[PDB]
RNA sequence: GGAGGUUGGCUUAGAAGCAGCCACCCUUUAAAGAAAGCGUAAUAGCUCACUAGUCGAGUCGGCCUGCGCGGAAGAUGUAAC
RNA sequence: GAUGUCGGCUCAUCACAUCCUGGGGCUGAAGCCGGUCCCAAGGGUAUGGCUGUUCGCCAUUUAAAGUGGUACGCGAGCUGG
């Protein structure tokens, strides 16, 4: 079966503000997301949202797909903040958030002071935990690989940033 | 990576992509799977 | 001592009496060495018994040379004739005791036996 | 916590300090061996006591570990009513002096019927097949 | 869930479903190959197989066949429309 | 009815199938070292003993002492072993 077939059932008083051309959602607990598509069909019903689509290429059959899973992400980020937990393993390692500032030891010789881009908030509630609260995927999942890409994990130790539990495997030395 | 000419499956985890026009091969288990073109 | 093949004679009691450069260390080809290099000598002429037979390679620093060494001034110390310190395995002296004057401007980390030896 | 059965344990019936039977075949389990000591003197005196007994174990973390009631063992007490302790080296094809069905009928006399099996018939056919591991074939 | 014996034997802490050789059975049982594969090579565990929900229309491999170079690196200057 | 052949000196220029430095999958990669394979041509890339020698074998270095094309580069530029 087709993700595209599947309405959106937009919950709990969001608004759009569809052109035709920029479709534009605007809920409570953040606002301001919107989007642009290239061209697929987009009705607006009583309280869900069907993508209808054109020529029926391969390349049309792919987008209403891509589409409908956009605006799903934009609708449960008003609804919901998105969050990633990335765990910190190794002697010596902390981390500790100062407003924006995400400062880290990581056993280097000077330390990594990581600025946070946009609205969007790191919260450390150990000295070994990092959660990042915002308002799209994209941007939260971006963010977060570029704090895990300061020091990769390890097969022998495991010493280094590590995100949510499932990530690693090991070998003995 | 392990370049080749032909490259195929090697265990039941292996997935073969055909990512940016050349055919890799990525494995989710153990990386020693991992084959570039072909 | 400045250049392959120049003979010159050591400042050493244990020694032999007289050298030959064969190999200036350092860096890609290093053609000259100045007073406090490190250069690579043959045993040319050993006196009837010290320690160093003849015709072995050593390894020797330099401490005298006849075209001077220069400090920050105009002011320069020019000797006469070239001399040599043989060094062991390792960079510390073979001999005991040190003939002659020696300069000021070779007392560093590894060369503060030299200079107690030295009376300058 | 450990949840798949055939969980492969074999030491004595009430004993379980005799880790050379086994090592550290209960360490990636969690749970230390002088605990489960405790249960195998929970069934005793049928389960073969004095040789050491493989036992179906179901790992559990609140002291106690509660096992298959599998009231005459097979894996040992058929090589007992064959003639054997150690089986041949390559088992069921090269043979030491096998075991027949005439001789299984005496020790399947105290299965306990559906405790191992269902009825008790299929527990003599369960234990024609329980030779099936070490040099001991079915030739009835 | 993922087998009844049952640690599947000689062996080796361990060879047990995952040393080497193998048994490959019969059976508790909606189900279970005393194992297909990972997992501490190996002990778990995760699964796979196969059965209960959940889900509510297609799905799966192969055979021929048209057009597509991945394989494809050289010496003065693009430089085998 | 003539296109002067080997090695040396002087001066060079291009290829990349990389010797060094630069970025990097995998490892039977603990660390220091490595092995192997993809990307990269910007600048570098030893003095001697012995032989007509290129080649080689040695002694001592160095971050490294690269493999080819250019009438086996170069005699209206030199030498003539």
């Amino acid at each position: 079966s087709r993700v595209a077939k599947n309405p959106v059932k937009l919950p709990a008083g969001v608004e759009i503000k569809l052109a035709g051309q920029q479709l534009s959602i605007k809920g409570a607990k953040g606002a301001l997301e919107l989007k642009v598509h290239p061209s697929v069909e987009v009705i607006q019903d009583s309280g869900e949202l069907r993508f209808a689509a054109r020529n029926g290429d391969q390349q049309t059959r792919a987008m209403a797909g891509t589409t409908r899973a956009l605006v799903n992400n934009m609708v449960v980020g008003v609804s919901q903040g998105f969050e990633r937990k990335l765990q910190l393993v190794g002697v010596g390692y902390k981390a500790q958030a100062k407003g924006q500032v995400l400062s880290l030891s990581l056993g280097f010789s000077h330390p990594v002071d990581y600025e946070l881009p946009a609205g969007i908030v790191a919260e450390t509630p150990s000295q070994t935990d990092i959660l990042i609260k915002g308002i799209d995927k994209q941007l939260v999942g971006q963010v977060a690989a570029e704090i895990r890409d300061f020091r990769p994990p390890e097969p022998y130790k495991g010493k280094g940033v590590r995100y949510a539990d499932e990530v690693v495997r090991r070998k003995e030395a | 990576m392990k370049v080749r000419a032909s490259v195929k499956k090697l265990c039941r985890n292996c997935k073969i992509i055909r990512r940016d026009g050349i055919v890799r091969v990525i494995c989710s288990a153990e990386p020693r799977h991992k084959q570039r073109q072909g | 001592m400045i250049q392959t093949q120049s003979m010159l004679d050591v400042a050493d009691n244990s020694g032999a009496r007289r050298v030959m450069c064969i190999k200036v260390l350092g860096g890609s080809h290093r053609r000259y060495a100045g007073i406090g290099d490190i250069i690579k000598v043959t045993v040319k002429e050993a006196i009837p018994r010290g320690k160093v037979k003849k015709g072995q390679v050593m390894t020797a620093v330099v401490v005298r040379t006849k075209h001077g060494v220069r400090r920050t001034d105009g002011s320069i110390i020019r000797f006469d004739g070239n001399a040599a310190v043989l060094l062991n395995n390792k960079q510390e002296p073979i001999g005991t005791r040190i003939f002659g004057p020696v300069t000021r401007e070779l007392r560093t980390e590894k060369f503060m036996k030299i200079v107690s030896l030295a009376p300058e | 916590k450990k949840i798949q059965a055939y969980i492969k344990l074999q030491v004595k019936a009430g004993q379980a300090n005799p880790s050379p039977p086994v090592g550290p075949a209960l360490g990636q389990h969690g749970v230390n061996i002088m605990e489960f000591c405790k249960a195998f003197n929970a069934k005793t005196q049928g389960q073969e006591p004095g040789l050491p007994t493989p036992v179906i174990i179901t790992v559990y973390s609140d002291r106690s570990f509660t096992f298959e009631t599998k009231s005459t063992p097979a894996a040992v007490l058929l090589k007992k009513a064959a003639g054997i302790t150690s089986g041949s080296a390559r088992p069921n094809s090269q043979k030491v002096g096998t075991v027949t069905r005439a001789q299984l009928e005496e020790i399947a006399k105290t299965k306990q019927a559906d405790l191992t099996a269902a009825d008790l018939d299929a527990a003599v056919r369960t234990i024609a097949g329980s030779a099936r591991s070490m040099g001991l074939n079915v030739e009835g």
